[PDB]
C-alpha cells in the first residue's frame, strides 16, 4: 500500500507469494497422498475373551 | 575435485617465444586465480606470475615480467604462458597451479599441474635410437634377469619406455637421461625379470617418444656371432 | 578512492542433496551417511 502525492492505491506483488504458496503445496503433498499399505492384521475387536 | 593437464611442445628453437597451455577440470575457472611456476631439474623452482582467472588483471615475477605473459581464456576453460626470447638455461620443467582469489594471502598452489618436460632446441630435433640388450649368465640375479633397453640418439627428451606397454610394472627402473660425449642423450629404462624366465619369452619394450609421435615395440633377442 | 568491505561465505563445486522440512531438496557442501547398508560378509 503506497501514499503518493497521486492519491492512495495498491499493488500485489507475485514473485515473494507464488514462492509462499509453493512451499505450502510442497509440505501438503508431503503429507498428502503419502500411504502405507497394511494387507493382513490381527484381529482388533473380540467377541469372547480366551 | 580439480585437475590440471600441461599441454605444449618440449622443444624450441633458441631465442623464440614459448606457448604452453594447461586444461582445468571441475570447478569455474571464473573462480579463482592462476599462475605458473618453473624449475630446471635438482635446482631452485620460482613462481613467475598470475592472471585473474576471472577478470584478468595479472601480474609477473620481476625477473620475467618483460619476458613472460601469461594469458587465460573464459570459453575454453583454459590459460597460457607467452615467453619471448628465450634463454638456454630457461630449459625446465613448468607447472600450472591454484592460486588464491587475494593478491596477498597464504595457501599459494595449493593445486599444481602434472608437470611437463621444455627443453630448448639446442640440436636438431631427431628419433630415438631403440638399443636391445639381451640378458646373459653375467646379468642374471638368482631370482632376477636384466633385460634391457636403450634409448640412445634421441634428440630432444624425454623419452617415456613402456614395458609390455604397462603389463608388467615390478622392478621396473626407468634410469635417468644421459648426456653422452655424443652431445646427444641417452638411457635404458631396465626391467627385472625372475630367472626362471630366461630364453622362454620375448619381451617387448616400446618407445614413447611423444614429440616425435614414435612407437617402436622392439624386441630383445639373443643372437649369435 | 573509496574502499568496499563485502562479506560472505564458502561453497563447494560439487555438492549433494538433503531431505529437510523446509524443502523436500536442497544442495549443501559437505554431506555423510547415518545408514550402514553393507556388510563385511561374514561372522
Ligand atoms: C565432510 O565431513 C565428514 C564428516 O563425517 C568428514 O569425513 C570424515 O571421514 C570419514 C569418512 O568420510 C567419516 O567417517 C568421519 O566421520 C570424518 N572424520 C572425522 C573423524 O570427523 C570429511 O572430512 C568432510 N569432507 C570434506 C573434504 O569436506
Ligand atoms: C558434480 O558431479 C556430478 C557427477 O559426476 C556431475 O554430473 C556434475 O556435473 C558435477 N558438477 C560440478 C559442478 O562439477
Amino acid at each position: 500500500r503506497h501514499q503518493n502525492s497521486e492519491g492512495r492505491g495498491q499493488a500485489a506483488d507475485l514473485k515473494s507469494t507464488q514462492a509462499a504458496i509453493d512451499q505450502i503445496n510442497g509440505k501438503l503433498n508431503r503429507l498428502i497422498g503419502k500411504t502405507n499399505e497394511k494387507f493382513h492384521q490381527i484381529e482388533k475387536e473380540f467377541s469372547e475373551v480366551e | 575435485q580439480v585437475q590440471l593437464q600441461e599441454s605444449g611442445p618440449g622443444l624450441v628453437k633458441p631465442s623464440e617465444t614459448l606457448s604452453l597451455t594447461c586444461a582445468v577440470s571441475g570447478g569455474t575457472f571464473s573462480a579463482y586465480y592462476w599462475g605458473w611456476i618453473r624449475q630446471p631439474p635438482g635446482k631452485g623452482l620460482e613462481w613467475i606470475g598470475s592472471i585473474s582467472g576471472g577478470s584478468g588483471s595479472t601480474d609477473y615475477s620481476p625477473s620475467l615480467k618483460s619476458r613472460a605473459t601469461i594469458s587465460r581464456d573464459t570459453s575454453k576453460n583454459q590459460f597460457s604462458l607467452k615467453l619471448t626470447s628465450v634463454t638456454a638455461a630457461d630449459t625446465a620443467v613448468y607447472y600450472c597451479v591454484r592460486k588464491y582469489w587475494g593478491d596477498y594471502y597464504a595457501n599459494w598452489f595449493d593445486v599444481w599441474g602434472p608437470g611437463v618436460l621444455v627443453t630448448v632446441s639446442s640440436a636438431s630435433t631427431k628419433g630415438p635410437s631403440v638399443f636391445p640388450l639381451a640378458p646373459c649368465s653375467r646379468s642374471t640375479s638368482e631370482s632376477t634377469a636384466a633385460l634391457g633397453c636403450l634409448v640412445k640418439d634421441y634428440f630432444p627428451e624425454p623419452v617415456t619406455v613402456s614395458w609390455n606397454s604397462g603389463s608388467l610394472t615390478s622392478g621396473v627402473h626407468t634410469f635417468p637421461a644421459v648426456l653422452q660425449s655424443s652431445g646427444l642423450y641417452s638411457l635404458s629404462s631396465v626391467v627385472t625379470v625372475p630367472s626362471s624366465s630366461l630364453g622362454t619369452q620375448t619381451y617387448v619394450c616400446n618407445v614413447n617418444h611423444k614429440p616425435s609421435n614414435t612407437k617402436v615395440d622392439k624386441r630383445v633377442e639373443i643372437k649369435t656371432c | 578512492s573509496t574502499a568496499t568491505l563485502c562479506l560472505g561465505h564458502h561453497a563447494v563445486p560439487n555438492g549433494t542433496i538433503v531431505k529437510t522440512i523446509t524443502n523436500d531438496q536442497i544442495e549443501v557442501t559437505n554431506a555423510t551417511e547415518l545408514v550402514q547398508n553393507s556388510s563385511i560378509g561374514e561372522i
